[PDB]
């Protein structure tokens, strides 16, 4: 199920689902990053693994992220998709981000890749805590850099797009069902008293 | 294929790979399929025996809880209680049923009542709940003759006692309840959208038996429902925008970035934050 | 140890013994196997 | 029975007069079994350059001295190839070996209680504020007990023999040696925030002689054995 | 080694001894060991069969009692009760848990309630206790919408009835509860000493369901806890000086010789008294 | 045959259009046998955090570009847990894996010779002074060939196919992959003074198009496999 | 005679049948036997 990477303002509607990449003039540049926080207001709240697992409070398993490239057929390029365990702060350059679990992907005939986020933890479970920097709640950082450039001819459009998916593996597990933090309004709705003659 | 899963799966030891012609990590999501990259084929793993049970995420554990369906307070000095049965009145039970399309269960209904005479104490009182099906005549007064019916299912209980509990079987004329219905109700050209007549249960009438005395009352009734023996088909995405009414599925959206119309997830400063 | 003395079968308790599972109808819906 | 020699890696320690070495709770350190592992990466098991004796700085023992302590995962976070694997990895699992050395002549007296305490949650005196990141987390040097009679947390010293411990009696021996296993509720742990054990030596009987006034230092060696790391990072 | 002990041990008959080269009564406590001098080898004994059972000093008998964990009284004319769960509030349960480092048990909680209207008698009342886990939204008003939740575990009980009892399983994410924690809670440089996030359970919210009437109330709630199925590791020395707060283990000491800072045992006149 | 995936440690590289990967002189890297070992300490074999793909800095390829080189033990002496084991230990023994990435569109042309040279003793032009510690030993960045036609030492480029090599022809592929074994006269070697191999890529046919003027970078990844260290020191 | 009709196993009573005991881990922790 796809996810809102481009959740910045002045992005109206369903343009919040894709991210724009383009050609550039420097050697290595950052593209995006995803905060892996299901409990907080992040890109992962509105997915299938997000909405179902907020009813529970303990979780344990692996995840996977799948990226589909929606450029033209004449467009080439490479990317690198790395994951860093939660010990420190977010990586800034490619020199401190190659040291995590990464994949290097070439834009080929078939247009998807898969980055497995392995279950690295001390305990058996983790909690959906309100503190982001807790030791049993902080997961890590997923971030993407440019390996080589994004190169197009004169006739293709310069701006290509990426769509980001997320699901769980076959060892995912959940525990201790609770109430969902999503629905929080108390607004009284029309035709409620119509059943009460 | 079909198999019995009791606990979560395990991981087997991985070696180094430099194989040509074989790519585990590439796939194509244009086929509509989902990825099948085992972690054994992406990184180097160890062997881990896994004891985590998956018995809490069952459908019969996710659904079968006691949720409130009705709450209405009537003064006793229209002197009674009448409610055409729906499950769209309270928004926290509703959103958990909106995940599926068809359902087949047996409910288990608990009527809980409390009173507040407006001598501030109170003597004993006696209630009566009667289940009127569709078609049958509903009363319109406390002492109507429709309360003497031996055919309608009734139950008497007191305030001082534990609350009343019954159970009600699967009542539909089809083989499942339709949570959603993309059709009309009548054969005429202009009917009511979104409702089926195959799911209409009837009324539930509650009165108090004691004659009005010197002192007026205030009776508050709560009704709970717990499903049992649940079968569920066709999962659906969850509702995000808040509800607006009961007879349909309109949407309005909040004004500011969380759960607004043009933004479900609240904003961030930049993409490279 | 379940217990009921009612004559009707829908009056019983719930049951949590149904661990059968077919996940490959939502994840692999295609015809030709990969 | 008095004479003993340990060797781990390229290190060795030789002593002649020492009482037996004790194992904490009858255990010996080992690796992590398959039916207890949780993380699924292959662990880094270096097995040499992290299994050596690392000596700390010696402290001087005087007549008005009152005790010393150390925190065992924290004292080795900037020493050798143990301190480099800790900073790059996210989890660890290990067991230690302690060796305390203090000697004098035939004419001195004195006694030391060398005790090892799991999860020694300290406390401050006569206030309500908890201690912070300061006054804990002193690397390679240890704090001095303010009130050693109550172990600086309220519990009595007179029952501190319930923990694994030995004695250094200058009449009899001059060495004490303790082996500690992995002891935690979880199979691995983040090393830069949580400390499992707490070495603490306390002079019960103060020293004294009438020969001369001379320095008498105390030296501590620590050897992490059967260590393994997981979850590689950048710094 | 490991062996099953049902009763205490017995004594065998002793003869006179004048053996050379063998000393039972000498040992060395510098090894860290404990003495093993049987009384057969120190004095002359007789043979005594012993029937004294040791089944009362078990860990599951020493711990599993009903101890008070909470007591708070609220007036009804913040209109309800909310308590972030800890076991450090009352000093007599606490000191018995401070003997061990790790614990693994299943609690058994009893909510006992009494009321005192400030017609001095009272009609029947109805309560509600709801167990909110960590992360979930807690109510802030008596009639908030967070009380209609079917997902949180709730229980209704009356004043006139026997008190409510439930049981709660082992909830931690590790394999034991850490009574002590020598670490911090966050990844930042400045967090909170002495607490772990692996042991935080949540809130317990209690309200009264009846609408405010002519007369104000005063409700007093007590909560008891009895451990079951106890496993315990790593014994510790007992706390001697009195407690000072909850979030840490500070110490102050009484002013005069019993349990003072420089004296635990009260003074004596001389050593040769 | 075109599609390929390597995985070493927690790293993986995926490509779709690539010709086969070659083994240098028919060999595959392995550990040191018992009948060839000399030093008698147990070696440190970490086997993870030193067997990953470490990427270098990309260089921009232009029309007036003339070639680049690197030194393979020296380029990794300050990167990760390979650069920390090298500084503390005295000897090492390893074998590498090279992977060169450069792509363009259907309308570009060009060709690169990706060659790997053992013991590439360089030479300075038109002088008698030998080159010093400067102009060699550039870590993580490589010098540019001054006279690539004679490989900057007098030997011709036209016979440089005698070394293990591949080609990157932008008409056909966009990747080249070479596996290198341990090659030295001695079983181990001091890593801070001697460099075994020398990666060097040389644009034979310069690129050219008439679509637009856009950057085209070249990226190199190195993965040391079957590495082991010996002789522990301080820094 | 214990009794429970609940489906969960943690709902049962306590048990006092665990008389196993190893006292020689606190009193004799040394390696070389005396």
């Amino acid at each position: 199920s796809m996810m809102e990477i481009n959740n910045t303002e002045s992005a109206v509607g369903m343009e919040r689902l894709k991210v724009d990449i383009s050609a550039l003039t420097d050697v290595d540049q950052l593209l995006f990053n995803i905060p892996l926080d299901i409990q907080l207001d992040g890109p992962l709240r509105n997915t299938l693994v997000g909405n179902i697992s907020r009813y529970y409070t303990h979780w344990s398993g692996s995840l996977e992220m799948t990226f589909m490239f929606c450029g033209s057929f004449m467009a080439t390029g490479k990317l690198i998709l790395c994951y860093t365990p939660p010990g420190g702060s977010c990586p800034t350059t490619r020199e401190t981000a190659m040291l995590g679990t990464h994949i290097v992907w070439d834009f080929g005939l078939q247009s998807s890749v898969t980055l497995i986020i392995p279950w690295i933890s001390g305990s058996h479970y983790r909690m959906f805590n309100n503190d982001a920097k807790s030791t049993n709640a902080n997961v890590g950082y997923v971030t993407c850099f440019m390996q080589t450039n994004l190169i197009v001819p004169s006739e293709s459009s310069d701006t290509c797009s990426l769509i980001g998916f997320i699901a769980a593996k076959d060892d995912f597990s959940l525990r201790l069902m609770r109430d969902s933090p999503d629905i929080g309004q108390l607004d009284h709705l029309h035709a409620a008293e119509a059943a009460y003659q | 294929i079909e198999s019995i899963i009791k606990t979560a799966t395990d991981t087997v030891k991985s070696e180094i790979n430099a194989e040509l012609g074989v790519v585990p990590s590439l796939n194509a999501v244009e086929t509509g399929a989902t990825s099948n990259t085992e972690p054994e084929e992406a990184i180097q793993t160890r062997t881990v025996i896994n004891q985590h049970g998956v018995s809490e995420t069952l459908v019969e554990n996710f659904l079968s809880r006691a949720a409130l369906v009705s709450k209405r307070s009537f003064e006793y000095k229209k002197n009674f209680f009448k409610w055409t049965i729906n499950t769209r009145s309270f928004v926290q039970l509703r959103r958990k049923l909106e995940l599926f399309t068809y359902l087949r269960f047996d409910a288990e209904i608990t009527i809980l009542t409390t009173v507040a005479v407006n001598y501030v104490g109170l003597p004993d009182l006696t209630l009566q709940a009667m289940f009127v099906p569709t078609g049958a005549l509903t009363p319109e007064k406390q002492d109507s003759f429709h309360w003497q019916s031996g055919s309608n299912a009734s139950v008497f209980f007191k305030i001082s006692d534990p609350p009343a509990r019954i159970t009600i079987p699967f009542m539909c004329i089809n083989s499942a309840y339709s949570v959603f219905y993309d059709g009309f109700a009548g054969f005429e050209k202009n009917g009511l959208y979104g409702i089926n007549p195959a799911d209409t249960i009837g009324n539930l009438c509650v009165r108090i038996v004691n004659e009005h005395q010197p002192v007026g009352f205030t009776v508050t009734v709560r009704v709970y429902m717990k499903p049992k023996h649940i079968k569920a088909w066709a999962p659906r995405p969850p509702r995000t925008l808040p509800y607006m009414s009961i007879a349909n599925a309109n949407y309005k959206g909040k004004e500011r970035a969380p759960n607004a119309l043009n933004a479900i997830i609240g904003n961030r400063d930049s993409v490279k934050t | 140890n379940q217990i009921n003395f009612y004559k009707d079968s829908y009056a019983a308790s719930a049951s949590k013994q149904d661990f059968s599972q077919d996940p490959s109808k939502f994840t692999e819906p295609v015809v030709e196997g990969l | 029975d008095r004479v003993l020699q340990l060797k781990l890696g390229n290190s060795a320690i030789v002593t002649q007069e020492a009482a037996n070495y004790c194992c904490a709770y009858g255990e010996w350190p080992n690796y992590l079994p398959d039916h207890e592992a949780v993380a699924i990466d292959k662990p880094t098991q270096p097995e040499t350059a992290t299994d050596r004796f690392y000596t700390l700085k010696s402290v001087k023992w005087e007549t008005g001295s009152t005790g010393w302590w150390w925190k065992l995962p924290d004292a080795l976070n900037n020493i050798g190839m143990f301190g480099q694997n800790v900073q790059h990895h996210y989890l660890y699992r290990s067991g230690f070996l302690i060796h305390v050395q203090c000697n004098a002549t035939k004419f001195h007296q004195g006694a030391l209680l060398v005790v090892a305490i799991p999860e020694h949650q300290r406390g401050a005196h006569n206030t309500n504020t908890s201690p912070g990141f300061d006054d804990i987390m002193k690397g390679e040097e240890g704090g001095t007990f303010n009130h050693p009679y109550v172990l600086d947390d309220g519990t009595s010293l007179a029952c501190a023999t319930i923990f694994p411990h030995q004695w250094i009696n200058l009449r009899t021996n001059n060495s004490a040696t303790i082996v500690l296993p992995w002891m935690n509720a979880a199979p691995m742990d983040f090393p830069l925030r949580h400390n499992q054990w707490t070495l603490a030596i306390i002079p019960v009987v103060p020293l004294g002689t009438r020969t001369t006034s001379s320095m008498v230092p105390i030296t501590v060696s620590i050897a992490p054995m059967c260590c393994e790391f997981n979850g590689l990072r950048h710094a």
